[PDB]
């Protein structure tokens, strides 16, 4: 879901994210950081 | 001025 | 998934410090596979070569075909540096050291091209003490050669020690009695007369009339040893006195390296002495086959123009004292062409050469009131690039807007003339000076302006990177003539926030976003302040005045005031543009 | 798993006498059981000593 | 720039963003 | 005079030069003693007096011209002069300077952790030697080379290798000889590994020695071996060329002798213009 | 001039000012010599005779100029005989006084111990290194700067761990580094170690090692390493004399972590 | 009053005669001091200007005065001064001459300034009898193991019989000593006396014991060898001739 998303916001044919934490079945998370690859040519605000 | 050679094994320097 | 074309790609934009962690990672390639590492070596920059000879010394056994693919490859960035005029030259100490590290891995197993590459390398720096010691070192393992001889005398060819370069061509004359006489003597040929030299750009049938390229590199090395010479014993041996004859004389080769080897070569000797050698040479040859000093070059060229139309008003064009003399003898010699029936050899002015010796003559003496005049009345043409860079460098210490901006869009962009660094640092702070005269007088644009900076830029680097099937194969055909892959343009970041005020001023934000993205991708460049720069663009785009402000203080209360001094010029330069 | 990996990306210099082949005998698109494992060893507690 | 010998190496072209997410996991059925 | 400055401290006169006490002007020492205008008063010589002990006096003066300050170890109360004198007179802050951080410099200490990994089956032993230096600058090619000349006249190259794999960590094998000959090459190692570095300056302060037992499937050991070196020294020959990594020699050779090295043309051949006897 | 105070003790000439013996107005060595009184019958300068050595003069006439005394440990008698003039003369209560109800000292001998829990399995090799002193004035947070300096350059933040834990305990932590890196590892910090140790004026007596199995894991180790550093005076400043005098400026250390054990609106407390 | 010379190093004046620092004449620390030339110039007596510990010139000056020489060892630094003080001046090889051994005449070595010595014990068991592997080996050459086992055998003949203990040269730097079917209390006899032995064999040689460090299997399961590895090291600070 948050590949696609970030896929779609940023125009991209297929994105790939790496969590710091990969939490099982039921927990939830309320800041869970990870790291996205993105191609240097966006130039998209944050919080656009 | 250096000569430059190749230094020797003991397989060499002990050849029967 | 991968090619090898996409990882030599990778290589070429990865800095220096970036080969170490590569060379381990794909380390399949490189340690069963010598010729891979040679064509690695052969398809990426010197430093990087070297860099990755230095994380291979740690894990593999280095051959002495590495080290010889490094010193064509730092040969062949030489020839580069030559041709194209930017760039640094590659240094002797890297190529000692390279050849000190092929000499303690292999004892005795180099051949000599690695010493003649090591000569060949040391030639530009003038070092003749590392050829001294590259000469005792090979006789000490009794490998000495002519060759090497002669590239020793090219190296030791310094104002310094050019008797130890006589020297060493005396002994060479000593050993090999007939290879200096049959070289000087390829340069006048057996039954020449105008004819000829109208025949050879005339007729069809290129043939090679004689010199071979071992001889034009034995005349390249009597060519620089002759500079180095002084003018009172090259006015008395007998091979500097034909050297000199038969280079004014050649009609064999092209007339841009002729020109070349007469600004080399005349340059030590004095007005006086250069006139009388000219009008000696053509009191010889045209008998054979057939201020004052103003006046004094008039009756030097009238009588000596069977096709000597492009070296000899070149070469009296550097010999003169100063650039004013240059002038003069631009403009009178021109009335006299008109006045003396020469209408054939005007043509030859418009020739670019020389026009560049023009431009070398006034960029020397730091005249830029000089080269103006030139610059806007005669035809753009192919500037040679070296003196058209620090041009403008001279017209930016004037502080002057018009004409520098001027000149860029009437006599470099038409031409194709490629500046340095530095040169496009001082052009577009004029740009932007000038288009900051022309907002607050109510002409540049930003697309202009994005392309003179991408199209118009020379790296000394040379672009050496083939595709994957365009490769002279053993196995089967090939489908495309061999391409090279143009490198992508990398941006230093006063070009990059010359940009950006370039196109903040312009009235058109999104220029400088796509050069964001653009200096980002090509050599990963991030401003300290970007983030706040983006968004600054992003209210420009939208006209959030307010926002804009916002920022500025969040920027102020997170860096320091110097940090938004930035954000406030590039603020108080947006609203301009916008009024 | 965690026993037998080694942590983050490791190399050594090259010698003939360590070769490394890469021809195992199987498909290279399978990974199941190609992982290198301990043997797991559990102690004795004092009741087993 | 450097290169010290335990560094993240990031391809050419690409830039490493960091984002910070959530999600219930009661509706979701996790990770990955 | 600008030439002679006598100053007279604790009954000693001594004579110096004006640019040995003006060499640093901004400080107290030299702004508090106006030397250029005592030369116009006194025409022979300025004259100043100082109330110090004599002995420090010439600490102070030695080391504005030899620019090297050495402080006595033993005698504490002419060490605390030095400490007091030059920091109310301002020499201390320009004698020491803070550096917050192209030549390389060798540190004051020096420590060589040495990991063996030890094989015993029965009367012979096999070792690997991981020996690692503390800081950049040793030049361990010269040290490699100091083991290869050594031990090849002991032993052939068919039981031991040795190669360098970073800057300061070299590494060196033994593949299963003898408990007689495995400590005849262990040895030879560790000490030219001294002798390496007491050619660079140092010396031996103090060492120790660890051995692991075996691992609970394999007589595998762990042999740590650490030395700690301090600051001693203050601070046309023949080339023997070898690769770094070197190659085994198992059998007959594969390329004959001659193919080895590279020879010129005759024809290519010159005279030497060096003499050679 | 009449400023010099020129005194022959011992045979030796010495000359001072006349404020550094009346420094100390009531103690019987200003009041019984009077230095003004003299200087109005001696016009060029007054002359004093005394009995006392010229080796013990010079600790005398040292103490008054820089205001501290030190004795030498090595000889017994300028021991006896100085102390015996600060009795004679009522200098010993000006020198020493008595002691009311905090500088620290650096001990003549420290011991440092350097525990490390190595394990080591098929090229791998895992640290968890501890470094303690025996005393309080070290200063380490020059300590972690020296390994911070050096194996950053050596190896990525990733992999290791530096901080302070106690004044005179420091940690280092380290996960699963190879064989070649973590020798690197392992002795650059024992590189700056002893470099920190000798900078500060110790010199290495002894050294030795203390391996150790472990309890719960197999392939871990414990090194106990116990370092004996002798004081001695290095050729420059120390930083024990040098913080008196050239005060360094104390950076700012590392912003500490406020943890968080409320999930919550959190309503403000009072 | 014309012989002698002032010689000013390090803040400290010495005086001494004009044939002792030219009692060798190839030397460079001869050829670097002119004292005819300088006695020519200045009338009176040369002086010169070094910058030397004084400390150090003692021990240099004291060997062209005394044909002797002992390297203090209570401080690292100022031996280390004096070894590379008398090396760039060229004073080392006459006060540390090459050895003369007759095996074949072949006479040219350089005994190390610093030598170490590794004598590995191993220790092992086999149906209910024990033995000892103890191996000497030093660690270059010059130096003599034929004394030194002639040294370990002589002791050696008053403790235990030839039968349980063997001792013979396998190298010109190691040397081999066996022990087979002896007690417990009369091991203890044997290590301590060749110990013993390896120490004052060395300082037969001019050298002088610097530390030692031993280090032992600490094991608990049983192992097949079990190795007690004793480390010397030796300083050279004087030169031994025997009559």
């Amino acid at each position: 879901v948050l590949e696609e998303a970030l896929a779609v916001a940023l125009d991209v044919n297929t994105v790939r994210v790496v969590a710091g934490v990969i939490p099982e079945v039921g927990v939830s998370v309320r800041r869970l950081c990870c790291h996205v690859d993105v191609p240097s040519h966006i130039e998209l605000q944050p919080r656009t | 001025m250096k000569r430059i050679v190749v230094p020797h094994r003991w397989s060499e320097m002990n050849r029967v | 998934g991968y090619t090898f074309a996409d990882f030599l790609r990778r290589l070429e934009r990865s800095p220096d410090s970036h080969m170490a962690p590569l060379y381990h990672e794909h380390r399949e390639l490189f340690v069963r596979r010598h010729d891979m590492f040679a064509r690695v070596i052969s398809s990426v920059t010197w430093s990087k070569g070297v860099a990755l000879v230095a994380a291979a010394g740690y894990t593999q056994a280095v051959n002495v075909t590495i080290y010889r693919a490094l010193l064509a490859r730092m040969l062949l960035h030489n020839r580069h540096v030559r041709q194209c005029g930017a760039g640094s030259v590659v240094p002797w100490s890297a190529a000692l050291r390279t050849y000190s590290e092929a000499i303690a891995t292999h004892g005795n197993a180099v051949p000599t091209r690695m010493t003649l590459s090591a000569l060949r390398l040391c030639t530009p720096a003038r070092q003749w003490v590392a050829a001294i010691s590259l000469l005792m070192l090979s006789q000490a393992n009794d490998k000495l050669t002519l060759p090497m001889l002669i590239d020793a005398a090219g190296c030791c060819a310094t104002p310094a020690a050019w008797e130890k370069a006589m020297a060493l061509l005396g002994r060479f004359h000593a050993q090999s009695l007939q290879v200096l006489p049959d070289s000087i003597q390829s340069l006048r040929p057996v039954g020449t007369s105008a004819s000829t030299v109208d025949a050879a750009a005339h007729a069809l049938l290129p043939r090679s009339e004689g010199p071979t390229p071992e001889q034009k590199h034995i005349l390249t090395v009597i060519n620089k040893v002759v500079s180095a010479v002084p003018w009172q014993v090259a006015l008395s041996n007998e091979m500097c006195r034909s050297y000199l004859t038969h280079l004014v004389a050649s009609t064999t080769l092209r007339p841009t390296e002729k020109t070349a080897s007469l600004t080399t070569a005349v340059q030590q000797l004095p007005w006086e002495a250069f006139v009388t050698l000219m009008k000696t040479v053509t009191a010889t040859v045209q008998e054979g086959s057939q201020s004052n000093s103003i006046i004094r070059e008039g009756v030097n060229l009238l009588q000596s123009e069977p096709e000597t139309a492009i070296p000899f008003i070149t070469t009296i064009l550097y010999k003169l004292p100063s650039a004013e003399a240059a002038a003069l003898f631009l403009s009178e010699a021109t009335s006299a062409y008109r006045n003396s029936s020469s209408a054939v050899v005007a043509a030859a002015i418009r020739h670019p050469v020389v026009v560049g010796a023009l431009l070398k003559r006034c960029a020397d003496s730091n005249s830029w009131y000089l080269a103006a005049s030139i610059f806007k009345s005669t035809s753009p043409t192919a500037i040679p690039c070296d003196v058209a860079s620090d041009l403008v460098i001279q017209m930016r210490r004037a502080n002057q807007a018009p004409l520098v901006v001027d000149v860029l869009q009437k006599y470099i962009v038409p031409s194709r003339t490629k500046l340095t660094e530095e040169a496009i640092e001082a052009a577009l702070l004029c740009v932007l000076v000038h288009n900051r005269a022309l907002a607050k007088a109510s002409g540049v644009h930003w697309i202009s302006a994005l392309s003179w900076a991408t199209d118009l830029l020379e790296e000394g680097v040379e672009s050496r990177i083939l595709q994957t099937g365009t490769t002279p194969s053993v196995g089967g055909v090939n489908h495309e003539d061999p391409t090279v892959l143009l490198r992508k343009k990398t941006l230093s970041p006063r070009i990059l926030s010359l940009l950006i005020y370039i196109c903040v001023n312009a009235g058109s934000p999104r220029g400088g976003l796509f050069a964001l993205g653009y200096a980002r991708t090509v050599s990963k460049t991030e401003l300290e302040l970007s983030e706040e720069i983006t968004a600054l663009l992003y209210c420009m785009m939208y006209d959030r005045p307010r926002e804009a402000e916002s920022i500025i203080q969040h920027a102020v209360k997170k860096h320091g005031e110097y940090k938004g001094k930035y954000l406030g010029r590039l603020l108080v330069a947006s609203q301009e543009a916008k009024g | 798993r965690a026993a037998m990996s080694p942590g983050g990306f490791s190399t050594g210099a090259v010698t003939e006498e360590n070769f490394q082949p890469k021809a195992t005998g199987e498909s290279h698109r399978v990974t199941r059981g190609k992982a290198p494992k301990v043997t797991m060893e559990k102690g004795p507690s004092n009741l087993d000593r | 720039e450097l290169y010290v010998p335990g560094q993240q190496i990031i391809p050419p072209g690409l830039t490493r963003y960091r984002v910070d997410v959530q999600y219930q996991g009661n509706d979701f059925d996790g990770w990955w | 005079a600008s030439d002679r400055a006598v100053i007279n401290a604790g009954g000693r006169r001594f004579e110096t030069l004006f640019s040995t006490l003006h060499r640093y002007p901004d400080t107290p020492f030299a702004q508090l003693f106006p030397l250029p205008g005592r030369g116009a008063r006194q025409h022979r010589g300025r004259e100043f007096f100082l109330d110090v002990t004599p002995h420090v006096f010439e600490y102070i003066l030695g080391f504005l011209r030899t620019n090297q300050l050495n402080l006595p170890a033993e005698n504490l109360q002419i060490r605390a002069e030095v400490v007091y004198s030059m920091n109310q007179w301002g020499l201390l802050e320009h004698a020491f300077p803070p550096e917050v951080i192209a030549v390389v410099k060798l540190p004051d200490v020096c420590v060589v952790q040495v990991c063996d990994h030890m094989q015993h089956d029965q009367g012979v032993k096999r070792h690997a030697l991981t020996i690692t230096y503390g800081a950049d600058g040793f030049q361990l090619r010269s040290l490699i080379r100091r083991v290869r000349r050594d031990l090849e006249r002991q032993l052939s190259s068919t039981y031991w290798q040795c190669y360098q794999t970073n800057e300061r960590a070299a590494f060196f094998v033994t593949t299963k000889v003898a408990n007689g000959t495995a400590d005849l090459l262990t040895t030879s190692v560790t000490q030219q590994l001294v002798e390496h570095t007491e050619s660079m300056g140092y010396s031996l302060a103090s060492s120790y020695v660890t051995l692991s037992p075996d691992v609970v499937h394999t007589s595998v050991r762990m042999l740590i071996h650490n030395f700690t070196f301090r600051r001693s020294r203050r601070v046309s020959e023949t080339i023997e060329a070898e690769p770094n990594i070197p190659t085994m020699h198992v059998g007959p050779r594969r390329e004959p002798l001659n193919a080895a090295e590279s020879i010129p043309p005759r024809n290519e051949r010159a005279v030497n213009i060096w003499t050679v006897d």
